[PDB]
RNA sequence: GGGCUCUGUGGCGCAAUGGAUAGCGCAUUGGACUUCUAGUGACGAAUAGAGCAAUUCAAAGGUUGUGGGUUCGAAUCCCACCAGAGUCGG
């Protein structure tokens, strides 16, 4: 999967986290794929050394952050209001909230996904 | 009572020996012979109850038969010209073998139960040795085997054709345990004897280039569908068989031809219109009949042994769980293992005394201490 | 201005106007952890007193709403008259009931008198035709709940560590009310959610009609909150259809919140 | 060396090993940047036919993702033909994603589009009013392999010796394996020791991910049965000195009791007690697995009002 | 200076008949299913409206009884017990000791008996209210409020608790056909197996109390009364999980009898129970 | 084996009364879930499981230890017996 140009994309930012980049690729790959998405690009975010991605799940919709993070890896509340400010700056528009969605990915690559929002979310119903 | 048959040219008499009888055959004029075997003239050969016997002639002769025998005809419809033109390309490849400093053939006989396979290999064998060669017979026949008791699967080396009334010389006969009269109660375990087979026969040719450029000829089970298909395309392969031989059956021989590589030469053959079909009984008895010839010799030539093994002297095992010596054991046959060395029947168990009662082809002490059991009881 | 008794930490309310007074003003709501004058073999519904954590106490005695005290000791100056005026009290509580019993009597017997009567004239005529053929323990006493006696409790000061008040200082304290702080100035109501694996429940309305919409963890802003955690918790706010709510306050004075749900 | 019995393997590939019996196949995977995976066809079916190892990269619980599109065989189901049949759409995807490392190989501009012109002429059925098929060649290798994590990968190396872990064409021996697991895993020998002890007794662990926990234990394996426990590890001494990785609040317990008795699940707790003799350098060898036991402790929830009976059974 | 703390309303004569003659049906708790958004103009209203006015007056209830009904008891602090003026009731099965010739009771059988209306307790000759008795009696030389707690939620289900005196104790795995591979080297322990050495750290947590099931009321030997159901030790939901030294502490003193852990979360009270495990592996499937 | 005190109500823990309707909780059965989870299915798919402010509602359940007495009327007051617990003493 070496040879996977969006593979190429990701290290290319520089970042220097072998891990971490196969991880985000694994997290590519599932949201390309599996989960058939379009438009899904490769930004990376050396203010906070981090790769995410950028995609858009339904094309004619708002673009969606995902950053992927290892099992092993922690995130203090003050990573996670870094991290909304700097996709909040990254996808454009300052009229929806804050949010990203959190891939967590053990070995043997199995994926659960998790939106953080800022602020109060109703649940199911709103 | 006498009768007198008069053979044209390419014709068999065909006779079964009646329940309790003895049948005389005499070769009064002519050429003759009894499934590759040549008939001496005026030598009478005796055939006991449930023989069933096809004498053959290429040329004409005269024989007599002296006894009652159930049915008796001469019939022109024989296959023997397909079993001799089959003799003829296995030949050819022989000398072939002998010219190139190669392997001889490795001829797989194959097909139902009934439709002369045993009879078929030892007319292969007879004139192949016949014309000076020596190919190892393989038995792959475990419930009707005949280069050892059944339960077990071998391989005898062919010196000369077979005696008329005996059959084959049994002179150090390779024998492996199975222990069981059908591959169907232990597949693996009977795949497993037939590599080995196939690799100790190799050992064999390699050492003995005589051996080597005469091949071998393979006596198959009759189980050919689901399993016993599968355990025919196995001994195809592990002894990398260049013929296949398949009697009387179409759907087989296009499976095989189908399944095995395409240098193996596939031949379909008709049965004999003589081959008699074998009731479970005659079956029965004919396997109780070869146990007491392991024994007793042909027509009870030779002295059985009884005596008695201690418990501690032997271990007894089940293909390996070990077998306690008990009751239960009386009328089992026993393998002694090295291969088999031979074989022991339990006549009776002492539990007080620690010991059981043997009858065995050869006096005290066992030769050997580590003994099989197999699922056959003889009395 | 309400009272609440302090006693080496934990903060009791024992009266009923108290109470109401505080859930329908101030929005708190405590827990009830006593037992029932009429139900005092279940645990399905409880009684007074009502516990208040140590935050509601704080916040109530911040705004002005109570005024913390700490649990008064007998006099032992003032205890002949107590006993005197207590046996007065007795007797004529016992000398008074005395009537009201009789009258419930003379009510019920003019009430069935007439059944009465009829069982007693047939049981005559039975008799007529047989012969032509041959206060203590009903004194009641009240065991109050809150003590019936006026005694001088000396004001605490919630504001430094003692032994009456050992929460002022300690970080978990002032953690959990900042957050709690912030939350009840927005209009939610709040309670303990310890078999919902977080700090607090946050309630839309009065928690006897709404259910909480989220569960709140308090952390700090620096601590490491290990992601088994977080997975954990969003699938236990799946499970009962609640919003895992995290909170935690800002060296200039506000709070962040964040919410985490899931997703596909 | 002490790595199996019955065909004990060297800790080096290559030699002999005196096996004239049942000759197997052991299996060969390859580190990429701290993962494993294994590419070639019969081993990875096995592998997950032989005792439910691993987890296929793309689809979910086995290795089965296809190229085809579960919507596209409802349209022409009867007609006999094989797999691939796909959209245009990724197809145009499989257009470029080969295209663009054209651009990478230096050539210009002028034949780009013009080799690939010729290349829509090992193969796929691309599909388009009428939706006709053409079938293509495929532009860009789009092979499938499995991934085995690492304490599978090293159970499978040390403990059964049919596998064989490689790195840049060099096969690795067990104690440079052990190391290397530890240095990106800092919590390695731990939760190896739980999986092995676990799966020594015919049960099958999996990661509980998606319940918080450390392992889920399957009786015969995911499509057989589900999941019977959930254990949490941590690791202690004999005078049980040592600090857990992830500290226990009684919240996490309440949390983890209710979403596991929510799932039907049993909630385990198992720890490791080495003894305090034992030395930081003794211990990095897998041999220490002998001096060092295990201890299971079932956490329940203890429900006041359904236990003052004792059968009421009827 | 010295805030001044009114409280006590005192129930007349004609409000402790109509207190005796009470109902027993429990006022149901919210009035149907739970809202979700408070928007609402009239129903949300209405409804809340009724479920504060069935509280308020639910807790506004005092406990009256017959004064014959009443066993008078009198609190010693200096001995640290309640001794009884009276022959006890049906209570005496299961709750109490007689030492010298008296009937007495710990303090936290007497907080729970004046609670459920059974002794009238009194001290220095006036009768204590329940605030001066969870004054006086809930201490931390007596006995503590959580443990309180859990003893009365436990007694109020009808169980049997005891304060606890230390003196009471094609699936294959490789190629070959072989069977039971054996791989393990890892040996299992137990929990009591090297606890007896364990004690040596005396502090923490410790077991409090000695509960019997709700059967074996009708026929308990206070003097002979048998092997527990299970021992329980008590904590609150804040302070920390006990380790696996503490476990096989308090696991060897309780010996054969399961232990039980009872959590008190700001007035909640949540029982778990860690047992020792271990399952002889599989079969041959 | 003796003297004294206490106890006996639905499967279990228990209320009730001047003496004038035999019901509360747990367990059981049955609904609703503004419910959640588990399987190999790309047009709300038959099935069990779990439910602690994601909980909520109802029904059914009687040898008031036995016999006798007063009473218009007895779970209720008295007597004797039967069974059990504690204490004192031999
Ligand atoms: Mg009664
Ligand atoms: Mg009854
Ligand atoms: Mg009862
Ligand atoms: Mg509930
Ligand atoms: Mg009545
Ligand atoms: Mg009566």
């Amino acid at each position: 999967m070496g040879t996977h140009p969006k593979y190429l994309e990701m290290m290319e930012l520089d970042i220097g986290d072998a891990t971490q980049v196969y991880v985000a690729f694994l997290v590519y790959l599932d949201l390309m794929e599996s989960k058939s998405w379009h438009e899904v690009n490769c930004v990376g975010l050396p203010e906070l050394q981090l790769i995410c991605l950028v995609g858009t799940e339904i094309e004619g919709e708002g673009l969606q952050t995902v950053v992927p993070t290892p099992i092993t890896a922690s995130l203090s509340h003050n990573r996670i209001r870094e991290i909304l400010k700097a996709s909040r700056k990254l996808q454009g528009d300052p009229d929806l909230p804050m949010s990203f969605t959190l891939a967590i990915v053990e070995s043997d690559s199995t994926i659960v996904y998790y939106k953080l929002t800022d602020g109060f979310m109703l649940p199911d119903p709103q | 009572p006498t009768t007198k048959f008069e053979l044209e040219r390419e014709t068999e008499l065909r006779f079964e020996v009646e329940a309790s009888q003895s049948v005389q055959l005499e070769l009064l004029t002519g050429m003759a012979e009894i499934f590759g075997t040549e008939l001496t003239r005026n030598k009478k050969f005796t055939f006991d109850a449930g023989a069933k016997v096809a004498v053959f002639t290429w040329h004409g002769c005269s024989v007599q038969l002296s006894g009652r025998t159930e049915v008796a005809y001469v019939s022109k419809d024989t296959p023997m010209l397909l079993y001799l033109n089959t003799h003829t390309a296995l030949e050819q490849m022989r000398r072939q073998a002998e010219k190139e400093e190669e392997r001889g053939p490795r001829v797989m006989v194959v097909g139902p139960t009934d439709v002369g396979k045993s009879t078929v290999c030892r007319l292969l064998l007879n004139y192949a040795v016949r014309l000076g060669r020596r190919p190892t017979y393989v038995e792959l026949d475990v419930g009707q085997g005949s280069v050892s008791i059944p339960g077990t699967m071998g391989a005898l080396y062919i010196e000369r054709p077979a005696d008329v009334e005996e059959g084959f010389s049994i002179q150090a006969p390779l024998v492996y345990h199975f222990g069981s009269t059908t591959p169907g109660t232990n597949i693996k375990l009977y795949n497993k004897i037939t590599s080995r087979l196939a690799d100790v026969f190799n050992q064999r040719c390699e050492v003995n280039r005589r051996a080597s450029v005469s091949g071998c000829v393979i006596n198959t089970c009759g189980w050919v569908k689901g399993s016993g298909y599968q355990a025919l395309v196995h001994a195809a392969s592990a002894f990398e068989v260049d013929v296949v031989v398949v009697l009387d059956q179409e759907r087989l021989y296009n499976e095989l031809k189908r399944d095995l590589p395409h240098f193996v030469r596939t031949v379909l053959l008709p049965k004999s219109g003589g081959v008699v079909e074998r009731s479970k009984d005659f079956r029965r008895e004919c396997r109780d009949e070869r146990i007491r010839e392991y024994f007793y010799g042909f027509r009870g030539c030779f002295y059985p042994h009884a005596f008695n093994v201690k418990f501690s002297d032997v271990k007894i095992y089940k293909v390996l769980v070990p077998v306690t010596p008990g009751r239960d054991m009386v009328h089992h046959l026993l393998s002694v293992s090295t291969s088999v060395a031979g074989f022991i029947v339990v006549t009776s168990v002492d539990l007080e005394h620690q010991v059981f009662t043997v009858l065995s082809p050869a006096p005290r002490p066992l030769p050997k201490n580590f003994l099989l059991i197999m699922d056959i009881r003889f009395m | 201005m309400l009272v609440v008794e302090v006693a080496n930490g934990r903060s009791l309310v024992w009266g009923a106007e108290a109470v109401q007074a505080l859930r329908e003003r101030l929005g708190v709501g405590g827990r009830t952890v006593g037992a029932l004058p009429r139900g005092p073999r279940q645990n399905s519904r409880l009684g007074l007193p009502l516990l208040l954590m140590p935050e509601e106490a704080r916040l109530l005695a911040e705004i002005g709403a109570v005024t913390l005290v700490s649990a008064p000791r007998p006099d032992s100056r003032h205890h002949s008259l107590a006993l005197t005026s207590f046996k007065r009290q007795q007797e004529e509580s016992f000398q008074e009931q005395s009537a009201l019993a009789a009258e419930a009597r003379e009510t019920r017997r003019q009430e069935l008198l007439e059944k009465i009567t009829e069982g007693q004239a047939a049981k005559k005529q039975k008799l007529e035709q047989a012969s032509g053929a041959s206060p203590r323990s009903a004194l009641l006493v009240q065991l109050a709940t809150a003590r019936p006696r006026p005694v001088k409790a000396r004001p605490l000061d919630w504001r430094v560590q003692s032994k009456d008040w050992p929460h002022a200082g300690r970080p978990a304290h002032e953690l959990r009310y900042s957050i709690y702080r912030d939350l009840w100035e927005r209009g939610f109501f709040l309670s303990a959610a310890g078999k919902f694996g977080g700090d607090f429940l946050v309630y839309p309305g009065d928690p006897l009609r709404f259910a909480a919409h989220y569960i709140a963890q308090c952390w700090a802003p620096e601590d490491t909150i290990p992601l088994q955690d977080l997975v954990a918790a969003g699938r236990l706010g799946t499970s009962v259809r609640k919003t895992l709510l995290l909170c935690s306050p800002q060296p200039d004075g506000k709070v962040v919140y964040t919410s985490l749900q899931w997703a596909s | 060396r002490v790595y199996e019995t019955y065909e004990s393997p060297l800790p080096i590939p290559f030699g002999q090993d005196h096996g004239p019996l049942k000759e197997f196949k052991i299996f060969r995977a390859e580190m990429i940047n701290n993962n494993v995976i294994v590419r070639n066809a019969e081993d990875i079916e096995q592998l997950y036919g032989k005792g439910y190892f691993g987890k296929g990269i793309l689809s979910r619980s086995r290795p089965s993702f296809t190229i085809s599109d579960p919507k596209l065989v409802a349209k022409w189901k009867d007609m006999k033909t094989n797999m691939p049949i796909i959209t245009s759409k990724r197809y145009q995807h499989s257009v470029e994603w080969a295209a663009e490392l054209m651009r990478r190989q230096g050539q210009d501009e002028s034949t780009v589009r013009r080799i690939l012109k010729d290349y829509t002429k090992e193969y796929v059925l691309v599909e388009e009013q009428r939706n006709r098929l053409i079938c293509r060649r495929n532009p860009y290798r789009i092979f499938e392999y499995l991934q085995l994590s690492l304490e599978e990968a090293f159970f499978l190396v040390y403990a059964l010796g049919c596998l064989s872990i490689y790195y840049e064409k060099e096969p690795l021996t067990i104690v440079k394996l052990w190391k290397a697991f530890t240095v990106v895993q800092p919590t390695f020998r731990t939760t190896y020791m739980a999986y092995h002890y676990f799966r020594s007794k015919g049960w099958v662990p999996k990661v509980g991910l998606k319940y918080g926990t450390d392992l889920l234990l399957y009786r015969k394996g995911p499509p057989f049965y589900a999941a019977s426990y959930s254990v949490i590890i941590e690791l202690v001494d004999d005078h049980f000195e040592g600090s857990l990785r992830r500290p226990l609040s009684w919240k996490s317990l309440a949390a983890l009791s209710r979403v596991s008795v929510n799932v039907s699940k049993e909630l385990m707790l198992c720890y490791l007690i080495k003894p305090s003799t034992m030395t930081d350098k003794e211990m990095e060898s897998p041999e220490c697995m002998k001096r060092i036991k295990v201890q299971e402790v079932i956490l329940s929830r203890w429900v006041s009002s359904r236990e003052r009976s004792d059968q009421d059974d009827l | 200076a010295a805030v001044e703390v009114p409280a006590g309303r005192v129930l007349s004569a004609r409000e402790l008949f109509a207190a005796r003659s009470r109902s027993q049906k429990l006022p149901q708790r919210s009035h149907g299913p739970k809202d979700f958004l408070p928007d609402g103009s009239a129903a949300q209203a209405e409804r809340l409206r009724r479920c504060r006015e069935e509280l308020w007056q639910l807790l506004a209830e005092q406990r009256v009884e017959r004064l014959g009904s009443l066993v008078a008891a009198e609190w010693r602090p200096e001995e640290g017990f309640v001794e009884l003026k009276s022959p006890a009731g049906k209570f005496w099965q299961t709750m109490g000791f007689s030492e010298q010739g008296r009937q007495r009771l710990h303090p936290e059988e007497a907080l729970y008996l004046l609670e459920c209306g059974s002794i009238h307790l009194f001290h220095q000759d006036l009768p204590l209210s329940i605030q001066e008795a969870y004054q006086l009696l809930l201490t931390d030389h007596t006995v503590t409020f959580l443990q309180y707690q859990v003893f009365s939620h436990l007694k109020r289900l009808g169980y049997v608790v005891r304060r606890f005196q230390p003196s009471s104790v094609p699936g294959q795995a490789s190629s070959p056909a072989v069977v039971l591979q054996h791989i393990s080297v890892l040996q299992t322990t137990h929990l009591p197996d090297g606890g007896a050495r364990l004690l040596e750290k005396s502090g923490g947590l410790e077991i409090i109390f000695d509960v019997y099931q709700a059967d074996a009321v009708a026929t308990f030997r206070k003097n002979n009364p048998g092997k527990p159901y299970a021992r329980m030790c008590i904590s609150g939901f804040d302070e920390p999980v006990p380790d696996l030294c503490s476990l096989k502490r308090l696991s060897y003193q309780s010996g054969d009898v399961p232990l039980i852990f009872a959590l008190v979360d700001h007035g909640d009270i949540s029982f778990y129970s860690f047992r020792d495990f271990t399952l002889p592996q599989d079969v041959g499937h």
